[PDB]
């Protein structure tokens, strides 16, 4: 149960 | 009606990061030829033609 | 290869590809999961807190199911059809009875439970969404869309609805539904799904929405900064430093963690991914399956994920394999959708 890196969203410009 | 035309996924291009990039569409609802339908829309006209 | 989060499967999946999933309300004690498939038929399994899973009961349309969902006290399923009815689904007799009729298929069906009333309001391809009392045969109430009706939900005192054409349209639902307020789609492809979700005091304050374009919005209702609030993203896209051209998948389902507020999307590219739309990031996104992620859905904790493996369509009828095996995967995903810090 090891949790994953958090990436930022691909915000739109 | 259906599916008959063959897919070909249609180019585009985006942003990402700021660069344009070229793109290609994995979805057939994204050629002209399919846009006006949803999948579901198309897929019951094939189910209803038989042509699984 | 095609279970590769090595997830639980459930067993006597359908035998066709699967539309829609819908877990049991907390009304009902357990967990019972409800799916409807292009083979015509409605499921019911009962999901053990061991992860076991026992196919409870089945029942059939004369089309493929496009919509479940149950009514509050958990003792009705309701299902919505390509053969243009919906019925209601009695668990405890296993009885069904048509209670909605459309001049076209009906692509989302939904229990309101009001102070007042209490109905099912069904989404067709017809441009219209009625409203039913499940005991006469003509519609409590009929609404006109702008086109045909691709996805809804329903959070009382809120509902939205998504059509062709990029028509979008929140509902009121006190006393009497009644047209709320026309958006201008922040999204410019086909609209494919929809969820509420809530602000911090559990009332329903906006929803996401997916396109055919590997794209989410988020969409407030009454933010003090739309501008700034509401925004979209990217998503279900082809990834590594390549230059190849990036592939763009559909975006098939949405649905909002009922504890965390965090949500998960299920798309084209037979990813699921989790979302935190207050700290805009990505917390997961899975192994690629063999086939699109078709449906998604949580249970009324939230401990259990379901997504469904399954053909949608995507690349057109030269691609459907009459089969490949279908499946069904049960994930406690609860401590991957919880906000970090």
């Amino acid at each position: 149960s090891e949790l994953d890196d958090e990436e930022p969203m691909e915000l739109d410009y | 009606t259906g599916t008959t035309i063959k897919f070909n996924p249609p180019t585009g291009t985006d942003t990402m990061v700021s660069t344009n990039i070229s793109t290609k569409h994995q979805c057939i609802t994204a050629m002209k030829e399919y846009e006006s339908k949803s999948l579901e829309e198309l897929r019951l006209e094939d189910y209803q033609a038989n042509r699984k | 290869n095609h279970n590769p989060m090595k997830d639980i499967e459930v067993t006597s999946s359908p035998d066709d590809s699967i539309g829609c999933l819908s877990f049991s309300p907390p009304t009902l004690p357990g967990n019972f999961l409800i799916a409807g498939s292009w083979a015509n038929d409605v499921r019911c399994w009962e999901v053990q807190d061991s992860g076991q899973t026992i196919p409870k009961a089945q029942q059939m349309h004369t089309g493929p199911v496009l919509d479940v969902c149950w009514s509050d006290d958990g003792s009705k399923v309701f299902t919505a059809s390509c053969d243009k009815t919906a019925k209601m689904w009695d668990l405890s007799s296993n009885q069904a009875i048509q209670i909605a009729q459309h001049d076209a298929p009906v692509k989302t069906i939904h229990w309101i439970k009001a102070p007042n009333y209490s109905c099912v309001m069904t989404g067709s391809w017809d441009k219209t969404l009625k409203f039913w009392d499940t005991r006469s045969s003509n519609p409590m109430m009929v609404l006109q869309l702008p086109e045909r009706c691709y996805c809804a939900d329903v959070i009382y005192p809120m509902a939205v609805v998504a059509t062709a054409e990029r028509g979008l349209i929140v509902y009121q639902l006190e006393n009497q539904p009644s047209e709320f307020r026309r958006i201008e789609s922040p999204l410019k492809h086909q609209h494919r799904c929809v969820a509420i979700f809530k602000d911090k005091q559990n009332k329903p304050t906006g929803f996401a929405l997916g396109s055919i374009e590997g794209r989410v919005a988020i969409h407030y209702i009454n933010p003090p900064n739309p501008a700034k609030d509401n925004f979209t993203f990217k998503c279900h896209r082809s990834n590594t430093n390549t230059s190849a051209p990036q592939d763009i998948y559909a975006v098939n389902g949405i649905a909002f963690h009922p504890v965390h507020g965090t949500l998960a999307t299920v798309g084209s590219d037979g990813r699921f991914s989790f979302w935190d739309k207050d700290a805009r990031t990505k917390l997961k996104t899975s192994e690629q399956l063999d086939q699109p992620i078709s449906a998604c859905c949580f249970n009324h904790n939230g401990n259990i994920f379901a997504y469904a493996s399954s053909y949608d369509w995507s690349k057109g009828h030269e691609f459907y394999n009459p089969q490949k095996k279908n499946y069904i995967f049960l994930r406690n995903a609860a401590e991957e959708l919880k906000p970090r810090n």
